[PDB]
């Protein structure tokens, strides 16, 4: 009965910002950290990093540094993803995930569309 | 970084076939593998806990076997309700990397 | 001459305060036990925030993101399985007490998922006897500030101490010296509290290796 509810699609411009929220209801939010998983357009899946929902210190993969920052508000049980200094392949689908007994438990899809 | 690959990137089986999907790894992962079944336009649900344990709510037709640097996912008998893109992802250590993705088609 | 750091885990659930308004004594007994259990969990969490250097090194390996879920994956159907750490160190892993299984399955459905009505005093005493070990583990950890010696019965019983002797990387003649001297291999053992993360309480037990 663990549920991870995410935001909806957004349509932005190169240089704008996108604010994606991920609300985790069904467990004590402090225990499990939040993992973010970017899907490339048509390609496989990428793993950026995790944000610890107890302390708040994020860690990123070597490919996802410079423009991506994780944040959360532990009182509201939500996880935030802000993308700044946008470009034209940041497009795709973004997931928030937590550890199950082994593999991940995935949220829904918040498609990000970059126009011109 | 342990990098994973899948040999049958494009698989097209019939309605009663027994197929095998395999992965390799640049490094050694001790029986730490899971398989995701991403439907087209939805979220990927896992099927296997560790490389030899089907997940709860997953049909027993799905089964995996292997350890070290060679794994395999086996479908006992395909059914029309199961079609999508399959990814195998190690969780031994960070960063986690997924496979190339096997698009199980229908013959 | 050498230690052998095992990992002992307990499945600890987290239950919010039950909004039951019950005047029955059996409901109040279970509520008192649950308030003692939640206070034990809270006090255990409050603790975390030389012969122990070999057990602290495993406490910090479990501090990494992606090491406690692998320990859960291995025990997912076995009470005693061997796992691999990030350093390649093989550490025996043991699951002694399943308090999450009892609380989520037997207590919560008839207390908080619906209006409270408990029909049995047997489950009140049965909960009191299994939750009792958790309260004792907290009492030896809070007094001793996380490091307990000599190794007690509550941490590791005699039945589950001979299991981590026949499963050790030693000869069959060194498992004869330690299986016949259980009361001496308990005064030379330790117990280090490691973490309460992802609904799992884990502590490390350092049984000695007698190579001479």
């Amino acid at each position: 009965q663990i549920q991870l509810v995410q935001s909806g699609p957004e349509l932005k411009k190169p240089g704008a910002s996108v604010k994606i929220s991920c609300k985790a209801s069904g467990y004590t939010f402090t225990d499990y950290s939040m993992h973010w998983l970017k899907q490339a357009p048509g390609k496989g899946l990428k793993w950026m990093g995790w944000i610890t929902t107890e302390t708040g210190e994020p860690t990123y993969a070597d490919d996802f540094k410079g423009r991506f920052a994780f944040s959360l508000d532990t009182s509201a049980s939500t996880a935030y993803l802000q993308i700044s200094s946008l470009k034209a392949e940041d497009t795709g689908v973004y997931f928030c995930a937590r550890y199950y007994y082994g593999p991940f438990y995935w949220g829904q899809g918040t498609l990000v569309t970059v126009s011109s | 970084d342990i990098q994973m690959t899948q040999s049958p990137s494009s698989l097209s089986a019939s309605v009663g076939d027994r197929v095998t999907i395999t992965c390799r790894s640049s490094g050694n992962i001790h029986n730490f593998l899971t398989w995701y079944q991403q439907k087209p336009g939805k979220s990927p649900q896992f099927l296997v806990y560790n490389a030899k344990t089907l997940a709860d709510g997953v049909p027993s037709r799905f089964s995996g076997s292997g350890s070290g640097t060679q794994f395999t996912l086996t479908i006992s008998s395909l059914q029309p309700e199961d079609f999508g893109i399959y990814y195998c992802q190690h969780f031994w250590t960070t960063p986690y990397t997924f496979g190339g993705g096997t698009k199980v088609e229908i013959k | 001459t050498g230690w052998y750091t095992s990992v002992i885990t307990i499945e600890l659930s987290n239950i919010k305060e039950i909004k039951c308004n019950g005047t029955d004594t059996k409901v109040k007994l279970i509520k008192q036990e649950l308030d003692k259990y939640k206070n034990a969990v809270t006090d255990l969490q409050l603790l975390m925030q030389s012969a122990i250097c070999s057990g602290i090194a495993v406490c910090k390996v479990l501090h990494l993101e992606g090491e406690v879920n692998k320990i859960k994956n291995a025990l997912l159907s076995t009470n005693k399985a061997v796992v691999s750490l990030s350093n390649g160190v093989s550490v025996l892993t043991f699951k002694v007490l399943d308090l999450k299984n009892y609380i989520n399955n037997r207590l919560l459905p008839i207390l908080n998922q619906q209006s409270c009505r408990i029909p049995n005093i047997e489950t009140v005493i049965e909960f009191q006897q299994m939750n009792s070990r958790l309260l004792e583990i907290t009492r030896e950890f809070s007094v001793n500030a996380g490091v307990t010696t000599p190794l007690s019965t509550y941490m590791l019983t005699n039945s589950e101490l001979l299991s981590l002797i026949n499963d050790m990387p030693i000869t069959n003649d060194q498992k004869k010296l330690m299986s016949s001297n259980v009361q001496i291999v308990r005064q030379q053992s330790y117990s280090i509290m490691c973490i309460i993360k992802e609904e799992v309480l884990a502590y490390v037990v350092q049984l000695p290796i007698y190579g001479v």
